[PDB]
């Protein structure tokens, strides 16, 4: 299941 | 920070209505939302950035512009009465927490023969009170004004206070049975015998009110309802 | 991914308030955030955590183990706490309404209860005159009026803060030729050593 | 013995006009299993191997929510470097995405992976104790010290040692 990034750059 | 403009506005049924939103914490989320008693806050439209713009929850009667990076406008070019209510707009960096302006509140009427501004009445200390509390309470009314869209302050020696004040949370309407109904809404401010026995304190209760402007048209013979404040006032009594 | 809670919840000053969220499908792309909206504010950032418990100034946040349920735990709440506080998930970028929240009501600590209905008077003349049910304690409800004609506002927390005294108060008001003082408050229940002056 | 779940994404910015594309794709012990493509007719994950057939709607609905959500962050963050590194809209770039784990003999995680790379370099990445970052470039210090604030690492943390293993042991029993 894959993994939303979330955190912003 | 977040701002909002206009903070207060009052319109009749199909016209059209601007909210503007700016943002200075170089976040590319933005969002419009909407508060009612019953629903709670429900968002309306949202951006990630210049140029983009996404549906929310409750869009019908609504279309947004975001112009830059700091600037999203909220737009209902046939207002109705269901869009009156309290609008956010907020801020995000991606799903970080977001932060929220400091409101516009929105009234739209289907006619502008029912808007009365308030009557105000001061009601001073019992002195049956400043006997058995030693205390003075301050009671203000009031009492007559549509549409239900006023801020009550208390002011001692000129200057607003905060401290032994408390307001309705809501007004109530004078007439339950009826959909035109106008308001009225009740305040206290309590002080020490003491400060309500110098004769040199003076106390004002203030509304403002926010109904129809110099532009909107008026031909009844009743004076033109307009945004005004109406306050009532009372001296310290030595006795 | 949606979240629940009690609507409202009633405290008292001086308590320690645990308000419930439920959200049984969250995700672990999802953190839970906590948003606190005093009267005629927009809702602030009150705390927001992953899997572990989180502290800050403002509140605690207990998270269940597997995630599916949560509390914001506010010590020893003051009057300035009441506010509609929002339980909801960030993440996904799913951009949803915060809902309802819960509407948490903080009455004071009336331990020196003086209930009594006094009558004032229009600063300027005449005829006019109010009656204010003051200075009970908050387990008191004030009702509302049976008669159209008589107008009652529900019960509200006054602080002098100089002072460190609260009080409750509630108003009532008519033009009926019948009302009086005496007879405002017949529709509440009050306090049987209620003082009535004249 | 050993095992290993990846997951490779690619999001590169179209031609003036049209927004980017992403594509998701994953493999268990090196053997492409789910793929996901913003360009195909209607976007979805769909199964690279017959054992994968075996997912009722729900799981490949929920997969591709995800994935919705994950094109909309690889278009905020690449506007995002385009601020960075101060260059002119409207032209093409990529942004690459891999993470996963490897797990031992004993079922449970050796190393967990989660980095990016822009435009073919490297911009920042998890190191091994799954704690730290390493960042290229100054834009990328940027980046990490907002990550620090933000308590990045712990939520990545959190993915690779738990769903990630979890997940990878349910592929392999799925053969």
């Amino acid at each position: 299941s894959p993994s939303y990034a979330y955190h912003q750059f | 920070a977040v701002t909002q403009s206009p903070r207060n506005k009052v319109t009749v049924t199909g016209g059209n209505v601007t909210l503007s939103c700016r943002q200075t914490n170089s976040h590319n989320y933005m969002y419009w939302y909407r508060q009612d008693t019953g629903h709670g806050l429900r968002l309306i439209h949202y951006s990630y950035g210049a140029g983009n713009l996404q549906i929310g929850d409750v869009p019908d009667g609504y279309k947004a512009t975001r112009t830059t990076q700091e600037d999203f406008f909220l737009l209902l070019e046939l207002a109705s009465p269901s869009q009156t209510s309290l609008y956010f707009c907020a801020s995000s960096d991606g799903d970080y927490e977001q932060y929220f302006g400091p409101g516009t509140r929105l009234t739209v009427l289907e006619d502008l023969k029912n808007v009365f501004p308030p009557e105000v009445a001061v009601f001073e200390p019992s002195e049956a009170e400043i006997s058995h509390t030693q205390k003075a309470t301050l009671v203000c009314l009031a009492t007559g004004f549509y549409p239900d869209h006023v801020e009550l302050s208390w002011w001692v020696n000129g200057k607003e206070v905060h401290s032994g004040v408390c307001t309705d949370p809501q007004p109530l309407k004078e007439q339950p049975a009826l959909n035109d109904s106008r308001y009225a809404l009740s305040s206290r401010l309590r002080v020490s015998a003491t400060f309500w026995q110098n004769p040199r304190n003076h106390f004002r209760c203030q509304v403002q009110f926010y109904g129809l402007s110099e532009n909107d048209e008026w031909t009844q013979d009743r004076a033109k309802p307009v945004t005004q404040i109406v306050s009532a006032e009372a001296w310290g009594r030595a006795d | 991914a949606k979240t629940t809670q009690p609507d409202s919840m009633e405290s008292t000053e001086g308590e320690t308030v645990h308000l419930p969220c439920s959200h049984a499908t969250i995700s672990g792309n999802e953190y839970i955030y906590w948003y606190r909206q005093v009267p005629l504010q927009g809702p602030e950032y009150v705390t927001h955590g992953l899997q572990q418990n989180t502290t800050n100034s403002m509140a605690f946040l207990a998270i269940a183990s597997d995630r599916k349920s949560s509390t914001l735990i506010l010590t020893h709440v003051s009057l300035r706490d009441a506010a509609v506080y929002h339980c909801i998930l960030q993440g996904t970028g799913s951009k949803l309404s915060f809902g309802k929240g819960a509407k948490l009501t903080v009455s004071p600590d009336i331990q020196n209860p003086d209930p009594a209905v006094y009558q004032l008077r229009d600063s300027k003349s005449s005829d006019k005159s109010v009656c204010l049910f003051t200075d009970f304690d908050s387990q008191t409800n004030v009702s509302q009026s049976k008669d159209s004609d008589v107008y009652i506002t529900d019960k509200c927390v006054l602080d002098m803060r100089s002072m460190d005294f609260k009080s409750n108060s509630a108003v009532a008001w008519s033009n009926k030729s019948d009302f009086a003082c005496a007879n405002a408050f017949n529709n509440s229940i009050i306090p049987e050593d209620t003082f009535f002056p004249s | 013995g050993p095992h290993s779940m990846r997951y490779y994404e690619t999001a590169t910015s179209r031609r003036g006009l049209g927004e980017p594309r992403y594509t998701s794709v994953g493999y268990v012990d090196d053997k492409e299993f789910v793929r996901f493509d913003s360009d195909a007719e209607n976007p979805r994950y769909e199964p690279q191997v017959p054992w994968m057939e075996q997912e009722g709607p729900e799981y490949w609905e929920r997969i591709t929510q995800i994935a919705k959500g994950q094109e909309q962050w690889f278009r905020v963050n690449l506007r995002t470097l385009l601020g960075y590194y101060n260059q002119s809209a409207g032209g093409t770039h990529t942004l690459q995405r891999m993470y996963g784990c490897d797990v031992g003999s004993d079922g449970r995680l050796l190393r967990g992976y989660e980095q990016f790379a822009y435009d073919g370099c490297d911009y920042i990445a998890l190191n091994e104790d799954l704690r730290t970052w390493t960042a290229a470039d100054m834009a990328a210090q940027i980046t990490r010290r907002k990550w620090e604030q933000a308590g990045a690492a712990e939520y990545y943390r959190a993915y690779l040692e738990g769903e990630c293993v979890e997940w990878l042991h349910r592929y392999l029993k799925n053969g």
